[PDB]
């Protein structure tokens, strides 16, 4: 039977996607950078016709006793049996096998998939926030101000999760504390950890001669978060007018830019800067490259839930130099 | 003497207007937005150009009409949701 | 030709309440209708957006260009074009359903009825649109229009599918609106992300009985399960 | 008029000046000048056409003004009549 088609054996075979979740934003709360491991192995250990597509549960009984089994050995440090249990995340996907079973690879994976939801219900149980989440790492928003504070904290969080049965052999670990976070994917991000980083997909599509415009100001962006963050603290959500502190030289650049735009764009001793590059996923055509640098600053901006009105006149004040209207579609 | 025209108005400005009061307006009990309110931002436009004796209207009498529109729509809610209405319409009004 | 517009009591069309108890009008006088369209908001943003762009090229004054360039391309005709027209098609032309026609005609009057009774059935209520002989009538009388559009002789099988499709598409609607039990034993049994065959929900549920066929409409409109590969297979996709 | 209206105030200084002598109430004000002065009325190729009107509710407390706001429009509009409850029937206000 193995030989035919199957419309559920084919499902099984093609599909393999984690729902990863990634709530986009500025994040002034310092965020747990967790890093994950052995969740395949825990989800075996931790697991539990008219179901079709299940796994035989004989056969996963079997594999969980002899996971169990192989870890207490490793436990006892028999260096074979911890390789075996590092490589089972291997056979479980690896068709060549001998005892390969679409099956078993599915029945894995998507337990898998409902585990990592069980950790992030685990998390925002105590009190925390998920940032992202994917079967390697876990971004968290703690409902705290300051890395010197929580080096405790984040240590309890940890130790919390790890004592749930649930998640007994996970590898938790604490791979970066962020003071100030901002965030819309993880190819797309920069913040202060605990100094500042900056990475941008966004960056790449920009024309040559935009692309250290772009640079310099998320540096001054994180720089006035920053400013206001600790401005706020000293006073006593925290960013609320941080537009104002560069606002003004921002639209003055822009105009300045703008000009030099007109002067140089149809320029042969300048048009080799303001040629958009070609790249993988290169998704669309523009025809105004400094549109595309505002668009993109905007854009990082308006990811400030708390402050968008700022954000949103600002973006007003800088479209109006292309003559472009607030909600045009090329805006 | 006065007849206005829509010459270059920003329909989107319009669209996305009406697209987030309809989608708001899905409240059973509020007050029910329908096309007719869309004609109706388009109307009052015109009534703010017709009182400059204008024969364009401005981007400030669609504004306006625009603000007038969705302050009328917002003070038609029961006060447990008018201050996150306010805070979701606030992006389109308070660009004037 | 009654051609009668209304809205329905309560103002807005109400989705907990009856079409009989929506509407004012009796069952006597529902049945002369031919059609009965229930128009409904749906309030997508896409389609209010398409809607609000076009409002907006009426109002600017586009829409005149815009239809005078639709009728030199021949995609529109003016108004007494199609006036001559309807009065041309009305004293030259009078279709017959070709045989072909009255036997699809007739089986698709048993198949409505056939779907009247088991919607009845399972609402144990007598709906307020009767789906009587009288309805057939008025599929013919569609039809007969349809083939005499293009002063056709004979109205052809053809104009017997855009009837058929015309009369689902409103008065269909108009007409065609323990279980807890079933369904949490089936959240129970089968987990997210696996797949259960039909057959055997089928043989395990009615062997403890169409309580089964609701609680897959239930949580199929749930996002909790998807009927999936020819509706074969019962995919527990959602929560 | 053509002078007073080119000042940029204009709009704000009619809107005062409605029913001068009720305080406050400037959204009411605001609705009364816009539809008094109306919005254009149009017929797309003939087959199509689209009210002008723009038609407005007071909906509110007692002792805030309504009715006089009315009463301050009777005096204010060329064209215009006054009914009050039942005072009025279905064709004393259509037509009979
Ligand atoms: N803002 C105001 N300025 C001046 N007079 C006011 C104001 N508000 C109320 N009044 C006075 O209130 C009296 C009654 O006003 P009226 O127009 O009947 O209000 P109303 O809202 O229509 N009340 P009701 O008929 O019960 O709905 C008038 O004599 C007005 O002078
Ligand atoms: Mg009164």
């Amino acid at each position: 039977i193995q030989n035919d088609f199957d419309l559920n054996t084919s499902w099984i075979m093609n599909d393999s996607e984690f729902p990863k979740i990634n709530n986009s934003g500025v994040y002034d709360n310092v965020v747990l950078d967790v890093g994950v491991d052995n969740l395949t192995v825990n989800t075996i250990l931790t697991s539990a016709e008219f179901v079709h597509d299940a796994f035989s549960n004989d056969a996963l009984n079997v594999l969980r006793g002899m996971l169990k089994e192989w870890w207490d050995e490793a436990l006892k440090e028999n260096s074979t049996a911890d390789l075996l249990v590092n490589s089972l995340a291997s056979w479980v996907q690896n068709p060549n096998a001998k005892l390969f079973d679409g099956l078993l690879r599915y029945h894995v994976h998507n337990l898998t998939k409902k585990a990592l939801l069980q950790l992030v219900n685990e998390f925002s149980a105590l009190g925390s926030t998920i940032v992202y989440a994917d079967r390697n790492q876990i971004l968290i928003k703690t409902n705290k101000y300051s890395p010197e504070n929580c080096y405790a904290y984040s240590q309890y969080m940890m130790k919390a999760v790890r004592t749930n049965p649930m998640f007994s052999y996970l590898d938790l670990n604490i791979k970066r504390y962020w003071d100030l976070l901002i965030w819309m994917d993880k190819f797309n991000f920069s913040g202060l950890a605990c100094t500042a980083v900056s990475q941008w997909q966004l960056k790449k599509f920009l024309s040559p001669i935009y692309q250290p415009e772009f640079e310099d100001w998320m540096m001054i962006i994180l720089d006035s978060m920053l400013k206001t963050k600790q401005s706020y603290l000293k006073l006593n959500n925290s960013l609320n007018g941080f537009s104002h502190l560069f606002s003004k030289p921002l639209m003055k650049r822009v105009k300045k830019l703008f000009k030099n735009q007109q002067e140089f764009i149809l320029d042969p001793q300048y048009e080799a800067d303001y040629v958009i590059p070609v790249l993988p996923g290169s998704h669309l055509n523009v025809k105004n490259p400094l549109l595309e640098l505002v668009k993109s600053l905007c854009h990082v901006m308006l990811l400030s839930k708390s402050t968008i009105l700022e954000i949103r006149t600002l973006r007003k004040e800088l479209l109006k130099i292309f003559e472009l209207r607030e909600f045009a579609k090329v805006a | 003497k006065i007849y206005p025209k829509l010459h270059q108005m920003d329909m989107d400005k319009v669209s996305r207007v009406y697209a987030d009061l309809r989608r708001e307006s899905i409240s059973t009990g509020s007050f029910p937005i329908t096309v007719r309110h869309l004609e109706s931002i388009l109307r009052i436009a015109e009534s703010f150009a017709k009182m400059r004796l204008s024969e364009f209207v401005s981007s400030y009498d669609l504004d306006r009409a625009i603000k007038v529109v969705v302050d009328s729509f917002v003070d038609a809610q029961k006060v447990s949701v008018r201050r996150q209405l306010r805070r979701s319409f606030a992006i389109y009004t308070l660009g004037h | 030709s009654v051609l009668a517009a209304a809205n329905p009591i309560y103002g807005r069309y109400d989705d907990l309440k009856s079409p009989g108890d929506n509407i004012d009008f009796q069952t006597t006088i529902l049945s002369r209708f031919d059609m009965i369209f229930i128009v409904k908001d749906d309030h997508n943003e896409e389609r209010d957006i398409s809607i609000a762009n076009h409002v907006i090229n009426i109002h600017t004054g586009n829409a005149n260009a815009m239809q005078n360039q639709q009728e030199e391309n021949g995609s529109e005709i003016s108004i007494e074009k199609m006036k001559r027209y309807i009065t041309y098609c009305r004293l030259k032309c009078a279709p017959r359903l070709s045989p072909q026609a009255a036997e699809k005609l007739s089986s698709n009057f048993v198949t409505i009825r056939k779907q009247l009774l088991i919607n009845e059935l399972e609402s144990t209520e007598r709906s307020s649109i009767p789906i009587t002989i009288r309805q057939l009538e008025a599929i013919i009388r569609i039809t007969e229009s349809l083939a005499k559009l293009e002063l056709s002789p004979i109205a052809q099988e053809r104009h017997v599918d855009e009837a058929i499709r015309l009369f689902q598409a409103s008065t269909m609607d108009a007409a065609s609106q323990e279980i807890r039990r079933f369904e949490q034993e089936l959240k129970r049994r089968l987990p997210i992300g696996w797949s259960t065959s039909y057959q055997t929900l089928r043989r395990e549920f009615v062997d403890t009985q169409l309580a089964l066929d609701k609680a897959l409409y239930a949580l199929e409109k749930h996002e909790t399960i998807q009927l999936r590969h020819q509706g074969q297979n019962i995919y527990r996709s959602g929560v | 008029f053509r002078k007073i209206s080119r000042d940029r105030g204009i709009i704000d200084k009619i809107i005062s000046s409605m029913a001068p002598s009720i305080y406050g109430h400037r959204d009411i004000k605001t609705a009364v000048a816009c539809s008094l002065f109306g919005g254009v009325p149009k017929n797309v190729n003939g087959k199509h056409s689209i009210r002008g009107d723009i038609n407005v509710l007071l909906l509110g407390d007692p002792g805030t003004a309504k009715s006089q706001i009315l009463k301050y429009v009777e005096k204010t509009a060329h064209r215009a009549v006054f009914a009050t409850g039942q005072g009025a029937s279905a064709v004393g206000l259509t037509a009979s």
